[PDB]
């Protein structure tokens, strides 16, 4: 089940920029399309987001995990629980300068009940 | 004399076949199952039994001093099959060791090739007694063979894609159709039990 | 209360009653032991989350202020130079406890070195300098969606067995041992009947066989 082979982010300017210089996001060449998106705070609409969620989750199954700031997933929080498949994994970390929140993790609130 | 009662319905139930247990010897049940199947000998090696064993190693033992001890761990592997078999599809075959599933797998090939046979066949019609001697050695020493090569450490999975080969040996060894040499056949099967050995040696490596 | 076959059924009743035990109580302690290796996956992925969350942005903030130090801000170039991923993503396959895992693995993919990002200069070594503390997190955030995926994987199998005994136990059992006790009052009939016509046959021929002979003294 090794379809799922890159990782794609939905986070700010500062960590984006970080990740792919370290590099895990690929421009894919086959496809000529970044699976890895740089958000810009207060100018991408939510409905861009949701679509590129979209595409990394049924269109472009190449993506294993879809990371994405917690701030940023909180304004997508319903599309962020709605999709609860484990196949594809999804991990929730904090924005620039924005602290742990545990609230905005859907995984742990879900952990925080029937426990 | 060789008696044959007749099912009334239910397994046992009926009088005349407890009164018929009470002083016959040798008892050679039924099974359901095997019929369903249509696996055409029914025997059932649960409740079947025979008390001339404990003599008949006299003879035995002047011609084939194996046949007791490797009888037995026959009997032994088909009851520890069998009661493996009880619980595995309550749950599935997922969490076992490389020796269940070996233990399984022989018992599966013992059933469908040595219990198996139609008297309808040239080759199949009588089973001579050292042909039956040959054909259960070489089932037993390949059973055993496979439990010490995985003891020692190994995976079995892989090993199996290597032993396919003497695994289709052994289950066609059967077709070897007697009244040839009566003689050539034990050295074709020798043959087939060094080849057999030679083989998991190289693909123990 | 069940469909009724009545004929001499009751071995394979008994047989079923047994096998409903003895799957009860071994899906009783396969649920407690995933219970229990459940709580630890819980514990461990709540603290290393919760760890990641600073250690990520020490690691980040640190890298954007080597990157402010040099007064360049390579951003644009690591936004447009990059051309392929250092890391790959591989299935683990594991059995924790009886269930096999299709867990995830940290497959590094050093095929690709790293990143020609050096070269300006005074930013040149910065950069890589902080790509590694940058490139720390990836393996925490990897072990952090294996444990995700456990934990999801341990959560279904769990609940779906604990239904499942719930189930046998609350209607299996009483459903046939209900039939059990039907087929026992039965076959406790029966026989009855049938010792009341004996005892019919018998008390006929022992009073004509006492009339005929009664006579017979003359």
């Amino acid at each position: 089940a090794e379809k799922r082979t890159l990782i794609a982010v939905i986070a700010d300017e500062d960590t984006t920029t970080g990740l792919l210089l370290a590099g895990i996001g690929q421009i894919t060449p086959e496809t000529q399309e970044k699976n890895f998106f740089v958000y810009q705070e207060g100018k991408t609409t939510k409905e861009e987001i949701t679509d590129k969620f979209n595409h990394f989750t049924e269109e472009r199954d190449d993506i294993a995990i879809l990371l994405i700031n917690q701030h940023i997933a909180e304004n997508i929080r319903a599309r962020v629980d709605s999709f609860t498949n484990a196949f594809p994994a999804i991990l929730e970390i904090p924005s620039k300068d924005h602290p742990y929140d545990p609230e905005k993790d859907s995984v742990l609130k879900r952990v925080r009940k029937l426990f | 004399i060789v008696a044959a009662v007749s099912p009334a319905g239910g397994d046992f139930s009926d009088p005349v076949t407890t009164a018929t247990l009470g002083i016959t010897q040798v008892f050679w049940g039924l099974d359901k199952k095997l019929a369903q199947r249509k696996h055409f000998p029914s025997i059932n090696t649960s409740v079947s039994y025979s008390k001339y064993t404990n003599v008949l190693n006299k003879f035995y033992d002047s011609n084939y001093p194996e046949f007791p001890v490797l009888r037995d761990r026959m009997k032994e592997i088909l009851s520890n099959a069998e009661e493996l078999e009880q619980v595995v599809q309550l749950v599935g075959k997922s969490a076992l060791s490389d020796s269940d599933k070996i233990t399984l797998d022989v018992a599966t090939l013992i059933k469908e090739d040595f219990l198996q046979q139609n008297g309808y066949s040239t080759y199949d019609a009588f089973c001579p007694i050292w042909k039956t001697f040959d054909m259960m050695r070489a089932f037993i020493s390949y059973h055993d063979e496979a439990q010490k090569a995985v003891a020692n450490g190994a995976n079995w999975s892989k090993l199996a894609d290597s032993t396919g080969d003497v695994k289709h040996a052994v289950s066609s060894s059967k077709f070897f159709e007697p009244s040839r040499g009566e003689k050539e056949v034990h050295g074709e099967f020798e043959k087939l039990l060094s080849t057999m050995q030679e083989r998991f040696a190289e693909s123990t490596d | 209360e069940q469909v009724f076959p009545t004929r001499m059924t009751l071995g394979l009743m008994k047989t079923k009653l047994k096998g409903a035990n003895q799957g009860y109580s071994l899906l009783k302690r396969k649920s407690e032991a995933l219970t229990k290796r459940f709580r630890d996956i819980t514990k461990r992925i709540d603290d290393a989350k919760q760890k990641m969350g600073r250690v990520m942005q020490t690691a980040a903030f640190s890298l954007a202020e080597v990157s402010y130090a040099t007064g360049e801000n390579i951003g644009y170039q690591v936004q447009e130079s990059v051309s392929t991923a250092r890391f790959k993503v591989r299935a683990r396959q594991e059995n924790v406890s009886g269930v096999y895992l299709s867990q995830f693995e940290s497959y590094i993919d050093p095929e690709i070195n790293d990143f020609r990002l050096t070269g300006l200069g005074r930013g040149g070594q910065q950069v890589q300098r902080a790509k590694e503390i940058y490139s720390r997190a990836v393996e925490t955030l990897v072990e952090l969606a294996s444990l995700q995926t456990a934990f999801i994987i341990l959560d279904e199998v769990i609940k779906v067995t604990n239904r499942r005994v719930n189930a046998i136990e609350h209607v299996i059992i009483p459903r046939t041992e209900n039939t059990i006790a039907y087929i026992n009052s039965e076959l406790d009939e029966l026989d009855r009947e049938e010792f009341y016509r004996l005892k019919k046959v018998q008390e006929k021929k022992q009073n004509e066989t006492a009339k005929l002979d009664a006579e017979m003294k003359l």
